């Protein structure tokens, strides 16, 4: 599949 | 008012030439501590960090920090047009929505003169947290280069296994699979043919090899490049900037 | 009977590498005087003329006065069989409506032996006025073609402005806006690196670097180009042609 | 249960370059004699043998004959991920419907290793029986492959003339003709030299020797061997390993 | 606004 | 016109 680096980081 | 020349003209080039493939428009963060860029693709999967220390210039002057939006493809296109021997000087005002770019020529016959249009970014600064990596490869980055572009060619993705003795990039076609297999350098070499792995634990992890190969559009910046992995944590690809600084990429693994 | 033969095969192949890019078909006048062709473009914007004087050539026997049509993408392809040593001797009878080419390696053990079918050809010559230029620049040709090159990826449109000091070359895009801008050289070791400004009066007209382009095509030609400019009047690219003449290009200007 | 260590690791890659252009599936034929290739085009006008000496590979271990049949284009993609000093080792089992290749570095520190899937293939083995030919010509096949490919700008179809003298390659167009003439030369990669039973003048499409042509860095000079109305062999020898012939048909109309 | 060289020069 | 080499060898 393959995600976001959004999920793996954010502020 | 803000102001930079660096003799190394190249530096610059070769920068825009490995972001624009990525990245369209992007915020330049300048600051007394120098030119800090951070941002993720169009589809959010991969995020490129940018670092020039002012330290790198030949002048450096900026008195509040800016925060310049521009079209990476725009600036691309301006870049392409400066000498690789030329000496690039950048300039902005507070309140300039331009940016100038000054290249002067190798014995100064000649000096190129552009100015480009800025944009407003809104631009959540994602936090990357500084971590110690279950597996740090240090290797040729032609050689990584030449292998996700040769891999492309098989599939979709690469699978990267890394243990003490070597690292393994591997991927599967219609027509086959394929292993490239590389071991720590013996005769521990000079050392941009060499290759090196601090080595945690042993990590095997799958990516998108088209993503890659937008990376290694930066392998003109380093003769190394370093590949870090932990499981279920981004992919960090990192190109020395000579002195300078650095470019990381990142990208999220797969299921 | 006609026929002239030209040693420098390579000076022939140059000349249809500058031409067929820019016009498809065109009518060569060959005369005692030697081969003189003018032709438009596709679209009467930009005009090409040719001067190459018969003492150029080794061989030069015409009787009568030819206006031979060519399609020059034909002809091209035909000089593309011939080797650079080549020695290329050409020939056609009047009624004779098919021209001959002949190309001798220095081998002497290669010898290919073309012919090529004509067309019929209206073709208006225009009267050229030999004129008196506000401004005349004699700059590396190499120089010349990069600049329009790199322009043509910033607007549509170059400016040039040209005063006594020096020559600028400016677009503008919707992305930005460049200035190139070259000085007169002093204490000239040579003429092949270096740039010169016979000025009556300044000057700034603005031309489509579309054209341009086609006409950098002849750089091959020569390493200096001269251009020729008054207020609303053409442009005149002019590219040496090894003391056998002159290919001159000319581009109406904006309003 | 087979296996051969080549050591100019480019004389392969350069093989599949040839082909693949002309052949999109072929069977490979193996021996303890070493490793034989035929296989006509789509159409069935040309004809290509490959001919490799196991005494031209370093290891050669062969002990059941293998009839491995492969997309050249699947084979062709999986050689280009090989670096022109690699070794390529090759290797298949019996039973096995795939073939493993290993392409070792210079640096002997990278150690390539792919893995390519076959395929079934019928193909009628031709007998191509050994031939006297009234005219062959060596020449430089830089030269040759200059000539097709000028030519097939001219014309469709190249015309050869053979004498003792010389050898002259004629097309014609709509845009014109072209006649080029090449003569037997002073002192032998260089040179053009002309056996000739008897003069012979032939006519082939260019189209087809312009995919032969395709073999050209595998060999500076390339041989050229006619008779009427018998195929046209072109020749380019493998640094001593063996040889790549391609076989095309003549024309003639009414 | 570009003229065509056919204005510029005639004959 | 063409012939196919099929003609000009066989088995």
């Amino acid at each position: 599949s393959m995600r976001k680096i959004c999920t793996y980081f954010h502020r | 008012m803000f102001e930079a020349r660096l003799v190394q003209g190249s530096i610059l080039k070769k920068v825009l030439e490995a972001l624009k493939d990525l990245i369209n428009e992007a915020c330049w963060d300048i600051s007394s501590s120098g030119v800090n860029l951070q941002s993720m693709d169009s589809s959010h999967v991969s995020l490129v960090q940018l670092t020039l220390r002012s330290e790198g210039f030949d002048t450096y002057r900026c008195d509040r920090n800016l925060a310049m939006g521009v079209n990476l493809t725009s600036m691309s296109k301006i870049l392409k047009c400066a000498g690789n021997e030329d000496i690039i000087t950048l300039r902005a005002e507070d309140n300039a929505d331009t940016l100038a770019l000054v290249f002067e020529a190798p014995n100064q016959e000649k000096v190129s003169d552009y100015e480009m249009k800025l944009m407003d970014l809104d631009v959540e600064q994602l936090g990357i947290p500084e971590q110690e990596y279950s597996c740090v490869v240090k290797m040729p980055s032609g050689e990584f280069a030449r292998i996700c572009r040769d891999l492309s060619h098989i599939g979709d993705a690469v699978v990267i296994s890394c243990a003490k003795d070597g690292v393994k990039f591997s991927a599967s076609g219609e027509l086959g699979n394929g292993n490239i297999k590389l071991s720590q350098t013996s005769n521990v070499d000079k050392e941009e043919e060499a290759v090196t792995i601090e080595m945690n634990e042993p990590v095997q992890l799958t990516f998108a090899l088209r993503y890659l190969n937008f990376f290694t559009k930066a392998t003109p910046l380093s003769s190394t490049v370093t590949l870090s992995m932990s499981a279920d944590v981004p992919l960090v690809v990192e190109y020395k900037i000579a002195d300078m600084g650095h470019l990381k990429y990142y990208l999220a693994p797969k299921i």
